[PDB]
Formats: structure tokens, C-alpha cells, sequence
């Protein structure tokens, strides 16, 4: 969906504008982005709750925390 | 049969606990071998403290390592009743029941890593100088993780160089750090890579904080194959802790800004450990130039 | 105190009393210190160094806890499941105290460096003539706060142990009590060697400690830190008959059950001693001080 | 002896333990105890 992922930019942004601002593009990587550890604790429970779903421990991994694309890919998958 | 088990013999001797040996006058003169030269690049106007096993529980609690490694953590516990009732604890122990009932806890854990008192001691001072300031640590620390394997204790050396500025001193300082020791393990002739890596954070969040540890590269390792090349164990770490400290303790660098903090940590008993399975247990049998760098002659 | 302008070249504070930083300076001096020990080693003496922990269960079987239970220090730790672990961490995160979620450990802090020792030579199996001496160091830990710079609650212990017949440990002991106090003569130190007790808990145990000092099973050497009146144990010379043997089923060259003893070094006792002493500038100590440490 | 050092004659420590409490058997006795009374 176009929906997940204008979603998760927005919890993407949402985060980001608890500091400054930059630009979120799919392919971006999150720590790029700017996303720190708390964020990326937060921005996990923004989204965990946004889907109504709990993410497995499993699939807490770098690869699929990546960017906005590779997290998508992981949300919609379930 | 883990392909370090042979080592026991000369290097240790059972005191009744995985994880926890007495040492043999050949492992100890090894690990004192590599404490000396590990000093001998100590940097110049770098501050050596040593600390005891044990440090203010108080200030472990406010450094956060509860939110992290709350299964690693030892307490200190004691029978702090009154005389009756540990005379009763006593008895009990001698009726065959456990006396431990009777314990609370002290204000004091076992030190889990070198470098946490060193952060309040450094608040202290107030501001930074321009250029921070450079520490040398050592401690006995305590990890509450019990096995069998000689790379694993519960109970180790660690010798660190910790760094506390501006970000530019700490990563200017983990940079050079990660470099002479890797000429270190070189020129102990010891095989190792270096990767990236995360701490084993506690719980389903601390696995992503892991996440974001690997993805920022806060830590690498440097790492020895002694088992086997698939698991290999991290002998080094080089940490970079951001902010955490700095905050935490209230330390300022010299711009007024919430200081940085990071670590290069040396694992004494794994190095060590390292040594004797890289080069055997007898030691004029050791590479000459292995020995001169140890002064071993 | 008399003790305390010391502070500030020696220790810096860690938050507890009795736990404190070492200072490069101070901890060359314990380091010279352990040298000169190792110095005086009589051959045939096998050098153990144990960690800061030892087992509990061997520490019981010891008998610690009907002497000196109100020092021991016991490691605990969050044993449970992740969930327990979870709200513990929770009701610290709320200000809470986390610490009703411990549980006792297999493990205590060592309160003296020879414990560990005697398990260790019994499964060996008999003694050889003339008995086994070892070297053993550990920082040790005992319960007991206090702001007094000799008076601390982690600190470093080294001891030679003998473990033979009767005979063997007594004239082990007597050579040690002569050649400690050389040594002591050495640094420059002002003391003296009396007899002295064990601080055994409750009403039996100052009773103990009376049985003690009549059977004169402890010497210790004492030196003038805070007065000279009440003077410092900076070394003590234990006679433990064959308790320990009997504890282990250590038995000597003959089949009796083995007697024991150890020379006990208080590290950092000496070492605050020579600061106390000397003062804190190392140029300006004697000659023969220095040279004796090899400074 | 009632001069014999008490320690002489082989009481050791439990042995003074007993002697102790032994003593309390007899009287009003709760003893706290020192060096020389002994
Ligand atoms: N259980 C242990 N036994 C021996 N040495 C240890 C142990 N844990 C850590 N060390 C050593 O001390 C250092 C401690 O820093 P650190 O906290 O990075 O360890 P770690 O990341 O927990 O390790 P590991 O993945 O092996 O558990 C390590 O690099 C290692 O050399
Ligand atoms: N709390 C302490 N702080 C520092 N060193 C100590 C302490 N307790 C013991 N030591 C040192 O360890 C040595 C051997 O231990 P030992 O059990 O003989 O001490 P002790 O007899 O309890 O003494 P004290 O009456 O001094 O507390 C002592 O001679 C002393 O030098
Ligand atoms: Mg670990
Ligand atoms: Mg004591
Ligand atoms: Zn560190
Ligand atoms: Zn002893």
C-alpha cells in the first residue's frame, strides 16, 4: 500500500520534528536520516501501534529497520 | 570438547564455580605481561586510577545499566539485622535451612565494567578542559553469566582508556585507539579481525536499541577465533557512548555542551587466554619476537 | 583523623565509605609493596592468585558464618524470568527499589585471600613431608563502613599458607613473625608484634576471641597510624590448628588431619602506612626505603 | 590446680565455649567477658 508508507514517513517525520527536520525518501537510510536509539525505540512503537500488530522479536534487526522501504516491506508482510 | 578445555591444566585451577578459577603463576605472569604493555602506550597526560571489585550501587543505577544488563548485574547483600536475628540465620544454616533469608542489600553492586565510577569522578572537577580529559582504568569486574568455557568468566579483568570531550575528541580518540590496537594484537601475533557490533541489551526494546547501536557503529571489536572462526570472541571493544554519560553525570565539555564519552577496553583474562591458545602453554616455545614484546626475554 | 590529609594524593571517592579510586602514586607504592613481598617467597611455595569471589559453599563449609556473619558480603542478582526481571526494572524506572527482586547467588565476595586455598590442597590427595606452602592474593571484602583510611570495606589481601604437621607450621610461623618485622624495619616503619584476637560476632565469640589470645593462636603487627594507643594490624600470624585439615580432610605425611597457618598482608594497610610515614613525595623518602622497594 | 591457667590444662575454645555456658548452669550467671576474669 501507498498507505503504509506515507504512514510511516509521517511517524518518520513525526519523530524527526521532536529535534529538526531533513528529507525522507524510501531508499534513505534511517540512521542517515538522523534517527538516534530512542527514536529508533519510539519510531518501533509508533509503528507498532499504528498497525494494531507487534512486530516478532525475530524481525527486530537491522535489515529490516534499514529505510522507510525495508520497514514498509516488514509491516506489510504481516 | 570446546577446543580450549586443554588450557585448564596449567592456566587454572577449579574453585568450585563455572566462571570463576584461581590462577596458575604462568597465566598470571602473562596477563601482568600484557598489563605492562598495555601501559607502555598509554598516552601522555592520561589519568591512571584503579578501582576495587565493587562500586556505589547508587551510581551503577544512575549510569543505566538496570535498562540494559539487568541479568548481568551482582549485588552486594549482607545480614545487616540485629544480632538476634543473624543469630537466628545462623542457626537456621546449622538445622540445615538457608540462612540467606536474612540477607538485604548493600549499597554497593560488583563493578560490571571498568569505566562507570570514572564518569561521577570526572563530574566532579567541573567543566572540561579544551581537549577533555583522558583516563586509565582498571577493575576487576563481575558479569552474572555462569559457563564452562574459558573465555567466559564470571569474574575478569578489564584495562580501559576512556575518553571524555567534545565528539570530535572522542572520535579522534576511538580512531587512533582502534588502530594502535590492532598493532597490538599484531605484534602479539595473534589473528583477529575488526567488525562492528552491539551490546547484548536486555529484553524485546533492547534488541532494537542494539539495532540502532550496530547501524550508528557506537562499537566495535576486535575479534579472535578461538573456538572457531564462526564464534569468535571479542578479546577488545572500542565504544562510543555519545552523550549518555555526559548527561547523565552533568559533564560539560568546554564549548558548555553536554559532554561525549567513549572507551577502547582491553579483556585481560581473554587476551591472555588468547595468548595460550594462539602460542601453547610453554613459553620458550613462544615467536621471538612475541617474547621481546613482552619483555619475556 | 590523623590519617585523612592523606586523601587527596592517595584516593579519590567512589560514593561509599571505605571504597575508594586508586591514584597512580598510590598504587605503585602497593605495587612495590607486593614486589618486596614476593621478594621474601621461601622456595617450594606455589603462588595462587584467586578472583575477588569464591563459592559460597565452600565458604560456609569453612565455617565463616559462626565467626564473622555480620561481614560477609553475598552476591545476588535477578534471577528470575524475563518477566520478573521486566517489573523489577519497571518499579526502578518508577523510583522504585528493584532490589526485593534479588536472590542470593552460589557466591560470596572473598573476606580473606586463603579460603579458597584449602579445597584446593585437599584434592590433592596427602601431604608430602614437610607440607605445602602456597602465595595467595586476593582483594577481599568485609561489611564494615567507616571513613578511616585503614578501615576499609574492599581491600587487597596477600598471604603465604602452610599446611603440614604441627611442626611445619609452627616454625613456618616463627620464621614469618621474624621476617615480617625485618621487612617493617626495612620500610622504615615504627611497630610492634603482640598477640591479638579475631573479632568474633555475639556473646560466644568474644569468648573466642579471650580462647584465642590465651592459646596466642594470632600475632599481629601492629603500627601507630591514628595513635599509639590504638594502633593499625598491618600483618597477622594465624595458627588455625587442624581445623581446616579436619574442615577438608587434609591429612599430613604421618595421617593426622593437617594443621594450618598463614602470614597475612594487609596491602593496602602498608601502603597507607609508608605514605603516613614517608609522606607523599617519593624523592624524599630515605635512601634505604627507596632502595629497598627498588625506586 | 585453682591456679592452673585454664588454658594450660587443655580447655581450647569450644572447650571455654562450655566453660561458659556450663558456668551459667550454676547460677545467676549471664556474664561481657574479658581476657583476664578467665
Ligand atoms: N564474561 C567475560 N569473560 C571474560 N572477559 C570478558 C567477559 N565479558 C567481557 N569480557 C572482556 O571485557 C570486554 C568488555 O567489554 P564489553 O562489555 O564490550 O563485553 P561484551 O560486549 O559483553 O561481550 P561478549 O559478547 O563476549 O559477551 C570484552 O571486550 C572482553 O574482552
Ligand atoms: N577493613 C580492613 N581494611 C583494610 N585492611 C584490612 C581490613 N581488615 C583486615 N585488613 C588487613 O588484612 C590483614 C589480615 O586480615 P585479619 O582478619 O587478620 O584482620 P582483622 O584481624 O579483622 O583486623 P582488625 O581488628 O584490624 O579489623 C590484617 O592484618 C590487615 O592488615
Ligand atoms: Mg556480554
Ligand atoms: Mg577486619
Ligand atoms: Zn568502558
Ligand atoms: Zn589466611
Amino acid at each position: 500500500t501507498d498507505v503504509r508508507n506515507r504512514i510511516i514517513k509521517l511517524v518518520k517525520g513525526i519523530l524527526e520534528q521532536n529535534a529538526l527536520a531533513a528529507d525522507v525518501t524510501p531508499q534513505a537510510k534511517l540512521v542517515d536520516v538522523g534517527l538516534t536509539s530512542m527514536d529508533m525505540v519510539n519510531l518501533m512503537l509508533g509503528v507498532e501501534a499504528e498497525f494494531d500488530f507487534t512486530i516478532p522479536q525475530s524481525e527486530i534487526t537491522p535489515e529490516n529497520f534499514q529505510s522507510v522501504e525495508t520497514l514498509e516491506r516488514m509491516v506489510m508482510t504481516q | 570438547a570446546d577446543p580450549l578445555d586443554h588450557l585448564a591444566d596449567k592456566l587454572f585451577h577449579s574453585m568450585g564455580s563455572d566462571g570463576v578459577y584461581a590462577r596458575t603463576a604462568l597465566y598470571e605472569s602473562i596477563v601482568e605481561r600484557l598489563a605492562a604493555l598495555i601501559t607502555s602506550h598509554r598516552e601522555a597526560g592520561t589519568e591512571a586510577l584503579r578501582f576495587p571489585p565493587v562500586m556505589s550501587r547508587a551510581q551503577l543505577e544512575k549510569s543505566g545499566y538496570l535498562k540494559s544488563f539487568p541479568n548481568l548485574l551482582g549485588c552486594v547483600c549482607g545480614l545487616h539485622g540485629t544480632e538476634r536475628e543473624i543469630n537466628a540465620a545462623v542457626s537456621r544454616f546449622d538445622a540445615g535451612g538457608d540462612w540467606t533469608t536474612s540477607l538485604s542489600p548493600a549499597d554497593l553492586v560488583l563493578s560490571p565494567a571498568a569505566c562507570y565510577p570514572v564518569y561521577p569522578i570526572a563530574a566532579s572537577r567541573g567543566p572540561l578542559p579544551k581537549g577533555g580529559l583522558r583516563f586509565d582504568v582498571a577493575a576487576d569486574c563481575f558479569r552474572r553469566e555462569p559457563s564452562k568455557h574459558l573465555d567466559r568468566l564470571q569474574s575478569f579483568r578489564m584495562r580501559e582508556y576512556v575518553c571524555i570531550g567534545t565528539p570530535d575528541d572522542v572520535s579522534d580518540f576511538r580512531e587512533r585507539w582502534m588502530v594502535r590496537a590492532q598493532a597490538i594484537a599484531r605484534d602479539l601475533g595473534l589473528t583477529f579481525r575488526v567488525d562492528y557490533a552491539s551490546d547484548p541489551f536486555f529484553g524485546r526494546v533492547g534488541q532494537m536499541k542494539a539495532v540502532s547501536q550496530k547501524q550508528q557503529q557506537l562499537k566495535f571489536e576486535l575479534l579472535i577465533p578461538l573456538r572457531s572462526e564462526e564464534q569468535p570472541t571479542a578479546c577488545m571493544s572500542f565504544n562510543y557512548h555519545r552523550e549518555h554519560f555526559g548527561t547523565t553525570w552533568g559533564i560539560q565539555d568546554a564549548n558548555g555542551e553536554p559532554a561525549h564519552t567513549g572507551c577502547v577496553a582491553f579483556g585481560m583474562d581473554r587476551l591472555a587466554v588468547a595468548m595460550f591458545h594462539t602460542h601453547g602453554t610453554d613459553l620458550s616455545a613462544w615467536p621471538a619476537k612475541v617474547r621481546d614484546i613482552l619483555g619475556l626475554q
